[PDB]
């Protein structure tokens, strides 16, 4: 049978493409209004000095998400 | 012998901060940062920028998706700071290669911008579609909440025209729309919002 | 929760108590054919998975032999951890080692 | 029948309340039959079937009740239905997937698969792909693996590529955000069949690509227009070409008839004529690369300019204005090493450059020519000393363009290196140097049916 | 010598069977996909 | 190096088993391309250049329909120097079950025989 | 006498160190007797 | 005796056939 | 190694499994019959699938196919505990120092505590401190025994204080070799003392002997008249040699496991123990066998017949037992002659798992069971983990040669088209793959298969000059997908001359005659080819010597 | 590279919790989904809903059989590289009732 082994095609879940654990260190706190503006506004001009380009707007789809005109 | 073993089912499942309603909107407040610690690779082309090698390998391809482990949804990020394995800070930090491979693994913390509902929030989205069978959400311009007809208030009916929506008020209804949260699922790659619409 | 960090804060203070400082190391400061035999095994194997070269190639796609070119002429961006028995350790550099 | 087959469903419909879901593989199975099976649903019962569920919605949510759902995604054919029930059906799909965001991973699964079929068959498809894109904005994501599985072999028939990759590149047309996953995904599929031509110089990977690379060529030509590349998104579709070009056509080695493309698109505005050399040059002068591709973009950029009908005639000299400037910038260095214990491989970046710069006045030198007959900075005493340098590079480049240089510098009074030439008699890592000195990447192509495009912007052995 | 079967995924070959070197089988298009080790076992 | 190996089908049976399988070709296939080496019934053309893998005879049963080989199982080629047809000693009208065939391999002093 | 060294093992309830190269083989750790006996540590040279 | 010692090495003996032998039994 | 690990395996913690096996598997078997008509395995017998993936079939656990299923485990309910057949020399000996009436043991209160007290100090890296504990030595009263104690463990709870405030151990404690040797001393004599005695010195109420057989039965002596007057003079102010219920057993050792909790917790914990996981009985006894995965029991075949499993027939008598021990079960349930086979019933079905396990332990030669497949040079653990065979090697007969290098191998054509080696297609090393893939399995710097980015093969040897030619010029492709971005593609060179491979004499006692040598491979020759200078390290003599040349 | 690199190398899963290996199980999920490794005795099903007021279950701990049961918990597991024959001993000590609790340390 095929459709069991052409998931070893599909899934691709490495340890290069997840990492093996991630703990929360501290308990989460919830940021006010602005900063989320804040953060978000220089979040974007990241990797911006390849692939990631379709993603690049996808993070620009974050852009308009709180002064464009939805 | 119903005690000691309850110790680690609940209080895993308690999970530990919940949304404060705040704002004085009505709306619950979801968005949340919190600081956490990876465990990553890095691979041998990325050995003399490591900032980008930790980046594009495993927080690009987290941005925007469900996390399992920290129960929301990753907004993004701005601290990723390399661990050293040098108790000595400084420029020159080094991690450990492995013995099998050419790839080397080290800590990192980071602070993820999270998106965390939970039942009994407050969220409002712009209604997408409605027909007679749900009213379909964007949730801040990406997610997707549908209220199911049998957590509708059944006063509420629907004129077709493909339609519009008939509430007391008899109005087609624009998008902003206040609801109620039920079980926020987990399931498809796509992040399901189930809420209901009942006062 | 801290319950992760109650538990890593512990790590962190036995993998500092560990490090013997730099001023205070006593072992050899010679690469003792071991530390040569693997570090050139290593390097071998980054230069296989595209790792930045800091060296004149000169037509040698023998990915072994690489390694030794920057080996003698010290562009090596690699840490020895020498583990005493009881856990602690001294970080060597491969600069401040010397060849046979 | 009309008044009796609407509550007959309404049997298995409340078939999930008796939880026994009896009645369920009757009518589903009913709908999957295929077209040819005799016994299928009708047109009528359709329309019946379909607008129960419409406004009944929270009754098929089960482990039992999902398979009717599969069977109305694996009903076939819909794209030919008529319009009173063919705008039913697609306002069924809207409203299956978003009470439920599940079934956009499993509907559009269909979606992709189908763009096999023709354009104008295909209008309806993308009519809806492009609302739902528009629905989840985090739904790019698996899309894009739909699109990577769902390419056609190479072996497959032209009408299955061609209409495809007119069916893909529509996609991209109402989004560019996707935009980088499109032509990484058909460049990446065009050399899989490009490169099977060249060990071959049968005709059946032949206009598999007279196909696909004039429609690209065309549908490029929409987006290469100052409409765009002023204002639109041709910055967009140049900037993803540019670091598409150095990232995958570049380190194929013996790739004929892909770097047309970059040509084609470079040669519309004196803006990318003016980027794109400009460009090739930053490659072809830094520390930063490995020498093999410092050989092969210069020995790309040699057999660019004298194989290019539309240039300025000034675009023509700043190259050479700067290919000579790197060449008395390298008199001071490295022109008395030469005699310390060594080789003369050390010099690849060299002769390989002063190989191209011949091949710009092999086929490009009346341009050169000024007003009197003289020329750019004098090459009858730049030439004429490289000629007789301490290199002899009129040795170490290649033989066919070194005779071609000396059989024209006879008849044109810049060189009289052949004397020179003749000069190597008892003195005369080799074979994978001489490989790229005779890869002209700008050579005419052989393929019948492109070259009617291409007739009016490059120049002949003429 | 061909023995017929089932046919090949990969979406290339609906191809059939020929052996390899004593613990497996392959086809003349190389498919080979898992459930074939002839149940290699002992003796007495 | 002469070799001889016995062929014998009566070594799955009872005493009064009814004769199931036997030499020679049958029907309800076509027997692929094996009249290269083989003869009418189930044997080789004696002299014939075999390998592994090539059939040394045809028995045919009649439980299973189907005209099944066997493999000359070596990995040095060989030859056929005699295919007997041995007798029975029951009765005079059951069929031939048991076939011996001689083969024979050539040894040239190769790199490292000993002398 | 395998199973004989195993019950005097599991009612110790023993952490096995997994040191000694014939136990450390069977976990398939590397074997730390010459090049296992230290281990190396790359070096970053930008932050 | 070095042919099907050749074949596998297993040139020891079953039994010790040795006087070390008594109180290890 | 394109795909790197994470984490590791640092240290194994043995242990007993509990009767919680339910938890993780829901798999139980009752049918003893597995290959029904055509060809089938029953669900719920011994070959389920939910145990696996069995004949082409998918797992009723993974939903995977034959060869992508780990396996599963199974258990098989026994109506009683039987004794584990691997820990009967550890609870026939607990049962010798046992008394039924005052439930302790038959040593003092205070010796016992004595013994216990030195085996908390053993449990760290302290030896001093465990010979002071006997310098505390003061018709007893019940006041020199709450104080005699309270002085002891007091000295205790101050030295691992004093020891853990110090570096002398840590939390989880310290265990070398001389403290190892100073606690088996103890152990072994304290199973010396324990096992002689006359009564139980609580009281005069103590309990008669007992006596075993061949891990079968437990006998239980009858008492003598010395002893009647005894317990009925102290207890209140049929014959010997019965057969003993093995459930009572479970009654008599799970009452001392609650009342001396604590002399058990050091005896069968090494480590300190943190967690207080409190020693128990099913650590002795066993409700459930489990059941491996199909996969690890496979039949086997002789001329063409696939045979019977010798797994399953082991435990299919166990099994067709469960059946005949509960169909009996109804009948005195119906309320003798019953009696004498159910109590046939028990000790065969501890004399059923008794030969499952232990071959040694039960009734021309038997069935190997578990342990028997462990123990010898043959076997398991010395031959299939110390001992593996590998891929990518080869022997021949060796020759030799004066005219190469001394450091050197002549390979024959044969060996340098097969033995492949992974190189990884970089800037630098692609000019010489292009001329392997070019070349292919068949012109001797070549290659065989090459590796994609994603894990897949591409084999090369199908293909003619154009296809691989076409393929050749695909290496420093890149692709399309997010994750493999760094893997490059692994081209399967042939071995050449500047390979290194590995030497090997089969009787290899020093460290010289297993060497490293470099490659060079020698047209128109079949046998390996070596010096002459390298016969003093290996001491082979070129006239029918095989060496095996790993890789 | 003689005894692990060449033998077998297999990347098992192992459940970092527990410490076994036999106890793992790739997940069937709903065929829109993913599947993934689940540790057994772990989780305990679905059944047991049992409940600061309340335990409801946020859906990244359910996971289902082959069957149809539904567990909860049960995660944790991560991709060590033993030998495969390790994989073959403890089967061989659990029908000895003896379990192989691998202290998997990163964690």
């Amino acid at each position: 049978m095929m459709k069991g082994s052409r998931r070893t095609g599909n899934n691709t879940a490495t340890t290069l493409n997840t990492p093996v654990v991630i703990h929360a260190t501290q308990l989460p706190q919830h940021v006010s209004t602005d900063e989320v503006l804040q953060f978000l506004e220089s979040f974007i001009d990241e990797k911006e000095n390849t692939n990631l380009s379709s993603s690049i707007s996808q993070l620009k789809r974050i852009q308009r998400d709180f002064k464009g005109l939805p | 012998n119903e005690n000691r073993e309850t110790a680690r089912f609940i209080k895993k499942h308690k999970k530990q901060v919940t949304n404060p309603i705040d704002e004085k909107n009505g709306t619950s407040n979801c968005i949340v940062r919190v600081p956490i610690a990876l465990y990553v690779s890095l691979a041998p082309m990325y050995l003399e920028n490591p900032l980008q090698g930790v980046m594009k390998q495993h927080l690009n391809p987290l941005v925007m998706k469900y996390n399992n482990k920290v129960g929301g949804v990753v907004l993004g990020y701005e601290g990723l700071k390399i661990l050293d394995a040098d108790p000595l800070d400084t420029s020159e930090k080094l991690i450990k290669i492995t013995p099998d491979t050419p790839f080397g693994f080290t800590w990192c913390h980071v602070n993820l911008y999270v998106w965390q509902p939970q039942v009994g929030d407050v969220l409002e989205g712009y209604i997408f579609i409605q027909s007679a069978s749900h009213i379909g959400l964007l949730i801040h311009d990406a997610f997707n909440a549908s209220i199911k007809k049998n957590n509708i208030p059944v006063d509420w009916t629907f004129v077709h025209n493909l339609g519009h929506w008939v509430d007391s008020n008899g109005e087609p209804i624009d998008g902003k729309l206040r609801f109620t949260v039920r079980n926020v699922h987990t399931t498809g790659r796509v992040v399901s919002v189930d809420g209901t619409l009942i006062s | 929760p801290e319950d992760f960090q109650q538990h890593e804060q512990i790590r962190r203070k036995t993998l500092k108590e560990k490090a013997i400082p730099k001023d205070q190391r006593a072992t050899t400061p010679y690469m003792t054919k071991y530390e040569r035999a693997r570090i050139l095994g290593t390097r071998a194997l980054q230069i296989s998975m595209n790792a930045p070269v800091f060296v004149d190639l000169e037509g040698e796609t023998d990915p072994l032999r690489i390694a030794m070119k920057e080996l003698a002429e010290k562009k090596i961006p690699l840490v020895i951890r020498r583990y005493l028995p009881d856990g602690s350790f001294e970080d060597w550099s491969v600069e401040e080692l010397i060849v046979d | 029948s009309a008044a009796m087959y609407s509550r007959f469903v309404k049997s298995a419909l409340d078939d999930l309340d008796k939880n026994d879901s009896t009645q369920i593989g009757i009518i589903a199975n009913q709908v999957a039959l295929p077209s040819k099976n005799p016994e299928r649903i009708n047109d009528k019962n359709l329309n019946i079937l379909l607008d129960i569920l419409s406004s009944n919605i929270n009754r098929i949510e089960s482990s039992r009740g999902t398979f009717l759902i599969q069977s109305i995604i694996n009903f076939e054919k819909w794209w030919e239905l008529p319009p009173h029930t063919l705008s039913k059906y697609i306002y069924f799909i809207k409203i299956l997937c978003s009470s439920i965001p599940k079934w956009w991973q499993d509907v559009s699964m269909i979606l992709v698969s189908c763009f096999i079929l023709p354009i104008k068959q295909t209008v309806c498809h993308h009519d809806m792909l492009k609302y739902f894109l528009r629905m989840i904005p985090s739904s790019m994501g698996f899309i894009d693996t739909y699109l990577a599985k769902f390419f056609p072999n190479k072996n497959d028939t032209r009408r299955k590529l061609v209409n495809y990759t007119s069916n893909l590149l529509k996609l991209r047309g109402y989004c560019s955000e996707l935009g980088f996953q499109i032509w990484s995904l058909l460049i990446e599929k065009i050399i899989s069949i490009d490169v099977e031509l060249q060990n071959e110089l049968i005709k059946e990977l032949s206009t598999k690509l007279d196909s696909i690379l004039t429609l690209v060529s065309t549908h490029v030509e929409e987006q290469v227009t100052p409409e765009s590349l002023e204002s639109g998104e041709g910055v967009g579709v140049f900037n993803t070409l540019t670091t598409l070009f150095k990232t995958h056509v570049l380190p194929t080695y013996y790739t004929r008839s892909i770097q047309y493309i970059m040509f084609h698109v470079s040669q519309q505005q004196l803006e990318l004529m003016d980027s794109f050399l400009v460009t090739l040059i930053d490659i072809s002068f830094a520390v930063n690369e490995a020498a093999e591709k410092k050989i092969k973009s210069l020995q790309y950029l040699g057999s660019y300019i004298a194989r290019a009908k539309k240039l300025s005639r000034t675009q023509i000299i700043f190259v050479a204005s700067y290919l000579t400037s790197w060449l008395n910038r390298y008199v001071i260095e490295r022109e008395e090493e030469v005699d310390q214990r060594g080789g003369m491989e050390r010099f690849k970046h060299f002769y390989a450059a002063f190989q191209a710069l011949c091949y710009i006045f092999c086929f490009r030198h009346n341009i050169f020519r000024d007003t009197d007959g003289n020329w750019e900075c004098e090459l009858d005493k730049f030439f004429q000393r490289m000629v007789i340098s301490k290199f002899n590079p009129l040795k170490f480049c290649n033989e066919n363009v070194m005779l071609m240089f000396a059989r024209i510098a006879q008849q044109e009074s810049v060189a009289y290196c052949f004397s020179i030439i003749e000069n190597n008699n008892n003195e005369r890592t080799r074979q994978q140097f001489i490989d790229l000195q005779s890869y002209f990447p700008y050579d005419p192509l052989f393929l019948k049916n492109y070259k009617i495009l291409m007739k009016e912007y490059y120049i002949e052995w003429s | 010598t061909f023995i017929r079967g089932p046919i090949c995924g990969t979406d290339n070959c609906p191809s059939r069977l020929w052996r390899i070197i004593d613990g497996r089988r392959t086809c003349q298009y190389g498919h080979v996909m898992e459930g074939d080790v002839e149940f290699n076992d002992d003796e007495d | 190096m002469y070799k001889t190996e016995k062929v014998d089908l009566a070594l799955n049976r009872n005493r009064g088993d009814p004769i199931t399988q036997h030499f020679g070709f049958g029907n309800d296939e076509w027997p692929k391309e094996w009249l290269e080496k083989l003869d009418e019934d189930g044997l080789p053309y004696i002299g014939t250049y075999v390998e592994e893998g090539d059939p040394i005879c045809a028995y045919f049963d009649d439980t299973l329909n189907k005209t099944k080989i066997k493999t000359y199982h070596s990995s040095e080629p060989a030859y056929i120097e005699e295919v007997n047809l041995i007798g029975d000693e029951s009765n005079k009208f059951q069929e031939l079950q048991t076939v011996s065939i001689k083969y024979r391999i050539r040894r040239t002093p190769q790199i490292g025989d000993k002398f | 006498t395998t199973c004989q060294f195993l019950t005097k093992a599991v009612l110790d309830n023993e952490r096995e160190q997994l040191d000694s190269p014939s136990a450390r083989i069977v976990v398939g750790k590397l074997n730390n007797v010459g090049t296992g006996s230290f281990d190396v540590l790359a070096k970053v040279p930008n932050a | 005796e070095q042919s099907h010692k050749k074949t596998k090495q297993a040139v020891s003996y079953d039994e010790p056939d040795e006087d070390e032998i008594e109180t290890m039994r | 190694i394109s795909k790197p690990v994470g984490s590791e395996i640092t240290s194994v913690d043995f242990g007993i499994l509990t009767a919680k096996i339910r938890n993780l598997s829901a798999k139980q078997i009752t049918n003893p019959t597995v290959l029904d008509n055509l060809g089938h395995p029953v669900s719920g017998g011994l070959y389920d699938l939910a145990l696996g993936a069995f004949l082409r079939n998918l797992c009723s656990t993974c939903g995977l196919d034959e060869k992508f299923c780990p396996g599963h485990q199974g258990h098989i309910e026994l109506p009683v505990p039987c004794y584990n057949p691997l820990f009967f020399n550890q609870l026939y000996i607990y049962l010798r120092a046992s008394c039924l009436f005052c439930h302790h043991f038959r040593l003092k209160s205070v010796e016992v505590h004595r013994y216990a007290c030195k085996l908390r100090l053993l449990q760290y890296g302290l030896i001093d401190e465990s010979y002071k504990l006997d310098e505390i030595t003061l018709d007893i009263s019940s006041t020199l025994l709450n104080e005699l104690k309270s002085k002891r463990s007091e000295y205790v709870d101050m030295a691992i204080a004093k020891a853990l405030s110090d570096g002398r151990t840590t939390e989880r404690g310290s265990f070398t070799a001389t403290v190892n040797d100073e606690r088996k001393k103890l152990v072994h004599e304290f199973h010396k003392k324990l096992l002689s005695r006359g009564k139980c010195d609580n009281c005069g109420m103590f309990s008669p002997k007992f006596r075993k057989d061949g891990f079968t039965k437990i006998f239980e002596t009858a008492l003598n008249e010395k002893q009647i007057t005894n317990n009925r003079v102290k207890g209140f102010i049929k014959t010997g040699s019965t057969y003993i219920l093995s459930t009572e057993v479970k009654n008599i050792l799970d009452t001392v496991f609650r009342k001396e909790q604590c002399v058990l917790q050091y005896v069968f914990h090494s480590r300190p123990n943190l967690s207080r996981k409190l020693v128990k009985a099913d650590s002795f006894f066993m409700d459930v066998l489990v059941v491996p995965p199909t996969r690890f029991r496979l039949p086997s075949k002789l001329g063409e017949e696939v045979h019977e499993n010798s797994q399953n027939q082991l435990l299919s008598k166990v099994l067709t037992t469960s059946l005949l021990i509960r169909d009996l079960n109804d009948d005195l349930s119906k309320l003798r002659v019953i009696f004498s086979r159910l109590m046939n019933a028990f000790v065969t079905i501890q004399n059923d798992v008794n030969a499952f396990i232990d071959s040694t332990k039960a009734q021309k030669v038997p069935i190997p069971g578990v342990k028997q497949a462990l123990e010898k040079k043959e076997g398991l653990f010395r031959k299939h983990m110390m001992g593996k065979r590998v891929n990518y090697a080869a022997r021949s007969v060796i020759s030799p040669d004066p005219n190469i290098e001394t450091n050197e191998i002549g390979v024959p054509p044969v060996f340098a088209v097969k033995l492949t080696y992974p190189e990884p297609v970089t800037a630098y090393n692609i000019a010489e793959l292009r001329q392997a893939v070019i070349n292919g399995p068949d012109k001797w710097p070549g290659a065989t298969q090459i590796q994609n980015e994603d894990g897949s093969l591409v084999s090369l040897i199908g293909m003619s000059v154009e296809q691989r030619k076409a393929l050749a010029n695909q290496l420093l492709t890149p692709s399309s997908n997010v994750s493999t971005h760094t893997l490059n593609k692994k081209v399967y060179r042939h071995i050449k001359n500047r390979d290194v491979v590995l030497m090997n004499r089969q009787p290899t006692l020093h460290k010289a005659s297993m060497m490293g040598h470099k490659v060079r491979v020698l047209p128109n020759e079949k046998t390996l080819r070596l010096h002459y200078a390298n016969t003093g390290a290996y001491n082979a003599d070129f006239d029918g010597d095989e060496m095996n040349m790993h890789f | 590279d003689r005894l692990l690199n060449s033998s077998d190398y297999t990347q098992a899963s192992v459940c970092r919790e527990c410490g076994s290996i036999l106890t793992t199980q790739q997940s069937v999920p709903r065929i829109g989904s993913i599947s993934t490794v689940c540790c057994r005795r772990c989780s305990m099903r679905f059944e047991d809903a049992k409940k600061g007021e309340k335990i409801f279950i946020d859906d990244s701990q359910i996971w289902e059989d082959g069957q149809g049961n539904k567990f909860v918990g049960g995660n944790e597991t991560t991709t060590v590289a033993i030998p495969f024959v390790l994989k073959y001993l403890d089967s061989e000590l659990s029908a000895m009732g003896i379990r192989l609790r691998y202290n998997v340390e990163p964690k």
